[PDB]
């Protein structure tokens, strides 16, 4: 019933999925052993878990997840971790040899020897599913396997399951920091699959989350744990509408149709608030208007981009907790009267707000504090043009001297595929320019 | 800017006879070069366009991005030499719904893919000098089922030997074709 | 709240800390074929933070013919408190009279800590459909 | 004597100052964890039920104001408006 | 994912001896082969280097190589020398005689077949071979000659496996061999054509580290071997232990080798603190990266100030934050953009392995493809040209059936590599 | 302990859950103004039950031979961890195979362990069944042996003085070393990261007056304080 | 707001050692580098003078400076010898020869590179450096010459940071060196042109305090450095601990420097008393202020009465009422206003710190910019002329690379400072 299948590709995807699944278990009162305690009764909902957890005959809940990673370290540490009983022995695929930070390696040499069994696992999940809403991909385009094998799984899913919803909550190379050097190559190459075979692609680059934790939470040494906790909070905020009963219930298709104006334009902004530490949480008047303003501000967002530099196209707001619709539209009216932001001319409405009743759940040992209300924005806007311009400028700088191209060529991709990638990014950029152009 | 100009028979947008033949062309060149050279095959000066990256090096008409061309002639004809390099061209046109659309053709393309705003298609050019027709109305109706109005922009990327770019309203045999147009 | 937190040192907030009770409501069935007086089984969630009661229908046999799920949303029933919640008691909400007769381990531990000894579960009345 | 041919306790807990204890709840957690000697997944992704319910370290005895008593946030309470009950009463 | 090691020559044999010593110490393995580690994670990926026996003894996947049996006995009976399998000790009767030609064409050729058999036996005994790591010195005869022969045969047999090599480049400052330029020139082209990634080691640079960074009164070749082993283990720490941002040999080669011939890397490590200042210095990641990028802690005798970084790799180990493993590299890039190539944005690759080296809260290993590495090749080429102009010491090589034109070919290949580094040092956008 | 609820109720639940009765451990403490020449050897001898004066060479005359500490264990929340504490008090191994450390077999017991990190106004930690033969010392060893027992119920708050907890190397890593909190103001540091095994009910004043105050900020112990004899049940005398 | 200290010469090294003793006693720091204080206020701002290491040890932000290595073992033989970092101990093979010329131009210059490296590292180790501090004696070569060279370089590098300096002025009647006038003349103008604020110490003005106020039987250099450390800690008591009326080195400089060239101050400490008088003496704010403004409680030779106070500053420590910190200086302002020039009224900065030194419930330090500071400058100038007019001992300085025109310019600036401090005394409003 309104279930979705989560698929985590790459190390970043696997860690993001770990955070998302611990958050989901906390939300549904599911112990790490995989079953709700008989002594305790959380009472969140009779069948809230049904979207993300499949029920067995022994009273045990198993996540509808697929941890697909081409190297054994992350999968084996997940196996040896606390959630060993929660996660299935299958659905937790490990590859023998890493993709070695190469889109060609993960898409043409190591990708095919594992995509068959990955699709088999996906089918063993889908046939169990009865009202499957869609697939939620979690990966990073900058990484080798997360780009290549992610792309392979995406177009195989598109050709197999038809027109099911595909939401890739994907981490992009950051504007200034970046782990790798072939990372621009991987991102630009994976943009193909994230364009044609992804219904919604969600920007989760690094420095935005990094600085958000830096000042909003005031943590001197936050890391991937905190970043993944924030990402999982965003994921839960988006999926709560289909999980629990809400004032304005919006399913994956329900909001992706309002978020995607044109087939190529699905890369979207991300912003969640209130994010606050325990010390500062119990001192502010956390109002719906205040949290909406904080979300709308260029500072407090999960993806490093400036909405002021671009043109807003369509924002989907996900309110959760004791939020009131009058507070929601009062905040909407105030932010529309505010001239700092601006919407594109051909989209006057530009707003899709949905309210759910269950507030964000506490993650003990984390950094979020207990909040009675929260809101997450998924905004399609022309601001992605500048970040994509930076990405393919780095791509052009690397490709002018044909550096690092031998690694990709030797792994089975033609030299012209890089030209394909550069052409596709240029076409997407001028598509954003066209949709932002005034009539 | 050709809205208030006669458009029948022929309308040349680029030819190497001129002293400064890039009057209405802007050369956005990065890691490349656009210059007038002499060809060994035809023993006449043509326009050499190269770049390590095909996307970064190109010539765009009109030079002003805000300005747009106004050619109604549905036939785009090019005289371009294939150097076995990565080459592409792009034609931005207007439809009957008054929203500009794009047709790009590249020699590194695999299959013809239609998009809401751009149709990407491949080319397989013969050895040596090539003379290429493009039926803008035919491609528009075949890809989009949409009526052709006029051409806003013509763009040619790196790795090309430009000799003549001209619009014509109909097929012109080599017999009818004016001597200044033939090779 | 002060005394409820004082008596439970390990507790910090009452959120998601409902009391799980087990009850049943009985209705006369006149146009049936096998039963004449049907017993429907419910699970009670009494969230203490909000003072809120929720009823969820739970059948017993696989071929019950009833619909499993929540029949009563979470809200505050009129005149229902922890003292009123007791085994062998009556809970009148939404026009339905539930015979509260069974509890859970956490709820019983809560009641003994408070000081009122919650009784033992008594029985579930045997309707004609169960013996079939 | 010569030819060419760490006595310390590496286990937690170690002394945390007055300011360090209030800081280490969320901020500077990596700095203030003296000897964890384990990976990140095993350090962070643990049994959440066993840890204290509220984020970080609570200041002292549980604050009653932490719990929410207002019924308005309830799902059924927002299903059924207040003036419907007012109509009942009138 | 398991890597198999080879040691060639006396220098390579002691390098491998100390490498295996530190590996066994970090994995909690006594010289008897038993396991006494302080963590469960030690046995998680011990199969990368150690193969279990019927009795539970751990045997290193090491193949040992030299014509002289003296250093073979030394490595066999060293403090940790009882770990190695006896049948991996392939030695000849007559030594290489400090001759590249003897080690590569006449005496090493008749012995290379057995070593190929041994490394095969060690290779298909592995579940999924990542590749080979060989350790040698280009100055010596058998370390350079038959080591290059073996890496060539390994490229022929296993093309896609990572062929890591640790070549100790001889220097005039610490020269103790008159045919070091000859052997080095004859070996660099083989290294270029037969190695996925090469790591150059300079005895003089290790010596400078020992005097100044470590303040050791009497440094020893054992101390040099320990310093080299500290990064030999740190390059595969990510392969052996979990971390926030893990990597492997190809995972870093793809980020450090923009072009096929640019696989020569300069070696750095951190932290390195003297005995008296160990308790005073505050081990913080900012200090780690500052000392890492510092030229004095660089155990490559190629000054980074005279070149431009093609690429860099920082394998950090310990409990640290992504804040300071990414922003520190970005800060270094920003304030040293003159030393970093423009057309390669963010020249630095970062990897995180959570398990730190024993006795250190955190550490980091540096792998740099900086263009300054060509100056040691320049000086060895100048020495080779000076010696080869008057054809000195040529008869020893030519009496082994090795042609005269091969020396000129080696000169040409080394000069091509040097100019290849130059062109990307001064290459602009 | 647990009674399943009515199966025909339609759901699986626990009707009755009875917490186990709280158990009892006792330890005997000997304090020495000086340290023995070989603390590990002294600990091994005291574990082997030889005479204290002969076993502790160089420790001198014990200032107090008998300091009895009585610990009530919170067994309702710590089945496995307090079972480990009881087994270590009785010197009973939970595994059939024998643990060997540094080429000498070791028995799991506190009978030779000594308090090695006493931080005044913070806590006194000791109880390394290794006898700290190696310089650093290890927390890995427990009753089961080469096993880190998972943590359980970190909810207990550390207000009261004399709380005994397994001093961990991190989450889900509990061994043999235990620390007794020695002040009421360290709830901030001790909460959420250590499991409250039990609390001392007898000998609080003696532990506060003769063992706790000595030490320094790093925890170096000024007084050699050793568990000479430990067990379960009420303390003798 | 951090202060990084540097002690140069034998006098400077011993004074800094005693200063670190006093500061560690105030902050409850053992010689091994551990904190064991009974108050949290010590740890609140212990970072002003100390930096915590990985192991928790508090290393002083101190630099050790001398050309003669015979004192760098004495300083580590001091009670807090191992407290300092070992790398900050930077010395030379040969001493300064008691020569400003070779302490400033030949031997100090070749050694100052490592000095600047250490100072830069320690300064950037601080979050926000309030400034540098130096301790030295102008009568010698190492403290005067190379100390002033460090002062010049640190003004080159960090101009905005406050540069605190404690220079020991030699006196003829306590003289033990013949080139004291030369070194003092060559260093005083360096201080004028490079020191933010340069209060002076006279060994005579320490000895008379010991013999008359403290009634000590055998005063020693240890007691002298103890008296110096008194004010060295009093000047930053307000930085290190909270107070009712805060101040810092920059606030003191702003209040006490009316003109840029007038930054030479005069000091005193209260309470100070002997054994017998201590039991008879009644401690009060009035007693403290009367003692600090008394002439015999001063650590500069010249009498306050002869000159006029351009500005004064009283930093009190302890729990005291603001009534008697305002009214007592009101008294001393009115009762002998001849100390104080007229065009600047309300001449006395006041500051209160709530935390007195351990063992004392009430104390105060005095910093004064009187016009009597030029009296010992006149004396050293006369002694300089008596030697310079006959080119006495001038070959020593001229053979080290410097020339006579530096001596002439030092004389010129010396007389300029003297005239500035002289005629503002009798300037008419
Ligand atoms: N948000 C977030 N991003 C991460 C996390 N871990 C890694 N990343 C980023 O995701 C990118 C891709 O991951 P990779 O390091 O390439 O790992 P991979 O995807 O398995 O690819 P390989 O390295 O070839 O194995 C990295 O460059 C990181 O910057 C994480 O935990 N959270
Ligand atoms: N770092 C290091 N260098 C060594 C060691 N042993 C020898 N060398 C260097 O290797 C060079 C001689 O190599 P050699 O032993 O003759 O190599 P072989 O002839 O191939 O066995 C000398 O210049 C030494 O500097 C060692 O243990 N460590
Ligand atoms: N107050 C004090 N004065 C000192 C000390 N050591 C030396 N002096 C004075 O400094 C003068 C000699 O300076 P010197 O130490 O040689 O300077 P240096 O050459 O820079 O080390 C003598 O006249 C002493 O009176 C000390 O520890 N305390
Ligand atoms: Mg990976």
């Amino acid at each position: 019933m309104r279930e979705a299948i989560c698929i985590h590709i790459g190390q970043a995807g696997c860690q993001v999925g770990n955070a998302c699944w611990e958050l989901f278990c906390l939300e549904h009162g599911i112990q790490p052993d995989g079953s709700m305690p008989s002594d305790k009764c959380i009472g969140v909902e009779d069948d809230a878990f049904n979207t993300f957890f499949s029920e067995t005959g022994a009273g045990k809940h198993v996540p509808r997840c697929l941890f697909l990673d081409l190297e054994p370290t992350v999968v084996d540490e997940v196996r040896t971790g606390t959630y060993r009983q929660l996660f299935n022995p299958e659905q937790l695929v490990s590859g023998k040899e890493d993709a070695a930070n190469n889109y060609a390696r993960g898409h043409y040499t190591i990708g095919k020897e594992i995509v068959d069994l990955a699709l088999d696992r996906i089918r063993k999940l889908a046939d169990n599913c009865t009202g499957l809403q869609g697939f939620m991909v979690f990966h990073a385009v900058g990484g080798g396997t997360g780009s290549g094998l992610g792309a392979l799984l995406l177009e195989r899913l598109s050709v197999d399951y038809g027109k099911k919803s595909k939401l890739g909550y994907t981490v992009y190379p950051s504007p200034q920091v970046s782990t790798a050097v072939v990372e621009p190559y991987n991102c630009v190459l994976s943009t193909h699959s994230l364009l044609e075979h992804t219904d919604v692609a969600t920007m989760l680059d690094n420095e935005a989350i990094y600085d958000l934790t830096r000042r909003s939470l005031d943590i001197e040494r936050p890391s991937y744990t905190n970043v993944n906790r924030l990402i999982g909070q965003v994921v839960s905020s988006l999926t709560a509408s289909l999980r629990f009963d809400g004032a304005l219930n919006v399913d994956l298709t329900e909001f992706q149709t309002n978020l995607v104006p044109y087939p190529r334009i699905h890369f979207v902004l991300t912003s969640y608030a209130p994010v606050v530490s325990a010390e500062k949480a119990y001192h502010e008047q956390l109002s719906v208007a205040d949290i909406t303003n904080s979300v709308f501000e260029p500072a407090g967002m999960l993806t490093k981009c400036d909405p002021r530099h671009g043109k807003y196209m369509s924002c989907c707001l996900m309110y959760r907790g004791d939020v009131v619709p009058k507070d929601v539209n009062a905040a909407i009216a105030t932010i529309k009267t505010k001239r700092t932001i601006q919407f594109v001319d051909w989209c006057p409405t530009g707003f899709k707000c949905g309210i759910n009743y269950q507030p964000p759940t506490v993650v003990p040992g984390g950094d979020l504090a207990k909040v009675q209300r929260a809101v997450c924005m998924i905004a399609n806007s022309t601001a992605i043009a500048e970040v994509f311009a930076r990405i393919d400028h780095k791509f052009d700088l690397m490709y002018s001297k044909r550096a690092f191209v031998h690694w990709y060529v030797g792994e089975g991709m033609e030299e012209g595929e890089f030209s394909e990638a550069r052409e596709d990014l240029a076409a997407l950029e001028k598509d954003y320019e066209e949709v932002g152009a005034e009539s | 800017m050709f809205h208030n100009s006669y458009q029948a028979g022929f309308l040349s947008i680029l030819y190497s006879i001129g002293s400064k033949p890039l009057q209405i062309w802007d050369s956005q060149v990065r890691n490349g070069h656009v210059k007038r050279v002499t060809d060994e095959d035809i023993q006449s000066s043509v326009l050499e366009i190269m770049g390590s990256n095909v996307s970064t090096c190109y010539i765009v008409c009109p030079a002003n991005p805000k300005q747009t061309l106004g050619i109604k002639l549905p036939f785009l004809v090019m005289i371009i030499k294939n150097m076995k390099k990565y080459f592409s061209f792009e034609v931005t046109i207007l439809d009957d719904k008054n929203m500009r659309r794009r047709f790009r053709a590249s020699n590194y393309q695999s299959t013809t893919k239609v998009k809401p705003f751009i149709c990407t298609m491949p080319m397989r050019l013969d050895e040596g000098w090539n003379q290429i027709q493009f039926n803008l109305s035919d491609f528009t109706r075949r890809a989009y089922g949409t009526n052709y109005v006029e051409t806003l922009r013509v763009q040619v990327h790196a790795n090309c030997r430009i000799r003549r770019l001209y619009f014509s309203d109909r097929l012109y045999a080599e017999e009818e074709l004016p001597p200044e147009f033939k090779l | 709240v002060r005394i409820i937190l004082q008596r439970f040192p390990s507790w910090r907030t009452m959120d998601d800390k409902a009391l799980r009770f087990f009850a049943y409501y009985t209705e006369d069935v006149v146009g049936s074929r096998i039963e004449t007086w049907r017993v429907r089984k419910v699970k009670l969630h009494y969230f203490l933070a909000d003072g809120s009661l929720s009823i969820v229908e739970t059948p017993a046999v696989a071929n019950s013919g009833l619909q499993k799920g929540t029949i009563v949303s979470r809200f505050r029933p009129d005149g229902v408190d922890v003292f009123r919640l007791c085994i062998g008691a009556s809970i009148t909400c939404r026009g339905l009279e539930y015979n509260l007769v069974d509890c859970d381990a956490f709820t019983r531990e809560f009641y003994e800590v408070m000081g009122m000894p919650q009784p033992e579960p008594l029985e579930y009345p045997c309707d004609e459909f169960e013996t079939s | 004597s010569t030819t060419l041919r760490d006595t310390n306790d590496r286990t937690n807990p170690q002394f945390l100052s007055r300011m360090e204890q209030k800081q280490c709840s969320v901020s500077r957690r990596l700095e203030k964890e003296h000897y964890v000697t384990m990976s990140i997944y095993k350090s962070d992704f643990i049994d959440q039920g066993l840890l204290p319910e509220l984020p970080g370290n609570p200041g002292g005895p549980a604050d009653p104001h932490d719990t929410h008593t207002s019924p308005l946030a309830t799902a059924g309470e927002m299903m059924a408006g207040q003036l419907t009950n007012r109509t009942r009463e009138l | 994912r398991e890597i198999v090691s080879c040691q060639a020559g006396q220098c390579g044999n002691q390098i491998g001896s100390k490498f295996w010593e530190v590996i066994s110490d970090e994995h909690g393995v006594d010289p008897t082969g038993t396991y006494q580690g302080d963590s469960d994670l030690q046995l998680e990926r011990i199969n990368v280097y150690f193969d279990e026996s019927s009795g539970g003894r751990y045997v290193p996947r090491a193949v040992l190589m030299d014509l002289e049996p003296g250093t073979m006995d030394s490595v066999r009976a060293g403090p940790y020398g009882q770990l190695f399998r006896p049948d991996n000790f392939i030695f000849g009767q007559s030594g290489a005689g400090n001759n590249w030609a003897k080690g590569h064409y006449t005496e090493g050729a008749e012995l290379i077949d057995s070593v190929l058999d041994v490394c095969r036996k060690e290779a298909e005994s592995c579940d999924c071979l990542q590749g080979f790591q060989l350790s040698h010195s280009l100055g010596g005869g058998t370390g350079s000659g038959m080591g290059t022969l073996l890496i060539s045969k390994l490229r022929e047999e296993y093309p896609d496996r990572i062929m890591m090599t640790f070549s100790v480049i001889p220097s005039p400052r610490v020269s103790d061999t008159v045919v070091e330029p000859y052997n080095t020139t004859l070996s660099v082209h083989q290294l270029v054509e037969n190695s996925d990634e090469s790591m150059c080691i300079d005895n003089e640079a290790l010596y400078d580290i020992c005097f100044r960074t470590l303040k050791l009164t009497t440094p020893t070749f054992g101390d040099l071997n320990h310093l080299v082993a500290a990064v030999m283990s740190g390059v595969t720490c990510c392969l052996r232990f979990p971390g926030q941002l893990n990597s492997d040999l190809r995972k870093l080669a793809v980020n450090l080798v923009p072009f096929p011939r640019l696989h020569f890397f300069m070696m750095g490590f951190a932290p390195l603190t003297s005995r008296g200042s160990q308790q005073y210095r505050g081990l913080s990641v900012a200090e780690l990266t500052q000392q890492m990028f510092d030229a004095k802690n660089m155990m490559q005798a190629a000054d980074p100030r005279h070149g431009r970084y093609l690429t860099a790799s920082a394998l950090f180990r310990g409990r640290m934050s992504t804040k300071e493993v990414d922003e520190q590299m970005l800060n270094v890039q920003n304030k040293n953009s003159s030393y970093f190539i423009e057309w390669i944005p963010n020249n630095i690759k970062s990897s995180i392995c959570d398990i730190p080296p024993k006795g250190l809260k955190m550490s980091v290993t540096f792998i740099g493809n900086n263009t300054c590495i060509q100056e040691m090749f320049r000086r060895v080429g100048e020495q080779f040209t000076g010696m080869f102009r008057r054809k000195a010491f040529l008869h020893w090589y030519t009496g082994e059936g090795m042609d005269e034109m091969e020396f000129t070919e080696a000169e040409s290949n080394m000069n091509d590599l040097v100019s290849e580094y130059q062109q990307y040092q001064d290459a602009t956008v | 302990t647990v009674t399943p609820g009515s199966a025909l109720s339609g759901t699986l639940y626990v009707s009755h859950n009875t917490r186990p009765a709280r158990t009892m451990c006792w330890m005997k403490l000997a304090v020495f103004t000086q340290f023995p020449v070989v603390p590990s050897l002294a600990g091994t001898h005291v574990q082997s039950r030889q005479d204290l004066l002969s076993s502790t060479a160089g420790a001198g005359t014990p200032e107090e031979t008998s300091l009895f500490l009585q610990i009530e264990l919170f067994d309702d929340e710590c089945p496995q961890l307090c079972a480990n504490f009881r087994r270590l008090c009785n010197g009973q191994s939970s595994t059939r195979q024998e643990q060997v450390y540094c080429y000498q077999g070791i028995t799991p017991s506190y009978c030779g362990t000594y308090f090695h990190k006493i931080i005044p106004s913070y806590c006194a930690q000791g109880g390394d069944i290794t006898m700290r033969v190696k310089p650093g010392g290890t927390n890995s060893y427990s009753s089961a042996g080469r096993i880190w027992l998972p943590d359980e119920f970190k909810k207990r708050r550390h207000n009261e003085i004399g709380l005994v907890s397994m001093a961990n190397n991190g989450p889900d890593s509990n061994g043999s070393q235990f620390f007794i909190t020695t002040s009421a103001a360290n709830e901030r540091a001790f909460n959420g990261r250590h499991c409250c095994i039990g609390h001392v009910v007898h000998g609080l004043d003696a532990f506060m007056a003769l063992v706790a105050p000595f030490g320094n900020i790093e925890g170096h112990p000024s007084k050699y304080v050793v568990i000479v004899d430990c067990g379960e049940g009420k303390a003798p005398t």
